[PDB]
């Protein structure tokens, strides 16, 4: 009936927004990380250990989205 | 010619404008690159203007 063709739309619209956050999200902070790298690479495997703190902060709340969107598409149904 | 002593002196030719050899490898940091605040080519030239001008005093 109506109530999984709704569902499937509703975990669509959660999952695809989580995937535009995290993903440009990341974009933005590695950028950074990639200029200043080439301006002295003596800093790469400090910053990239630096990168990995922050890009967890950056996935919190996204996996949280696709947490539930896939509790809604595969136990809401 | 060069002051070499109170009493002694040489007269010598000495590579000045292209420049000369130097013996090390890059430095890779310290502090900040004020390269690019200003026009790094334009400083660059006001400097080894300053450069050629001490050289000759």
């Amino acid at each position: 009936n109506l109530n999984m063709d709704l569902l499937y739309m509703a975990a669509a619209v959660m999952m695809g927004l989580a995937a535009i956050g995290a993903a440009i999200g990341i974009g933005i902070l590695g950028g950074k990380f990639l200029e200043g790298a080439a301006r002295q690479p003596d800093l790469i495997p400090l910053l990239r250990t630096q990168f990995f703190i922050v890009m967890g902060l950056v996935d919190a709340i996204p996996m949280i989205a696709v947490g539930l969107g896939l509790y809604v598409m595969f136990a809401v149904a | 010619n060069k002051f070499i002593n109170t009493m002694s002196q040489v007269p010598t030719i000495s590579q000045l404008l292209p420049l000369p050899a130097s013996d090390d490898d890059d430095l890779k940091h310290k502090s900040w690159d004020y390269l690019y605040e200003p026009d790094p080519k334009a400083l660059l030239d006001t400097l080894l203007r300053r450069y050629v001008e001490s050289q000759v005093y």
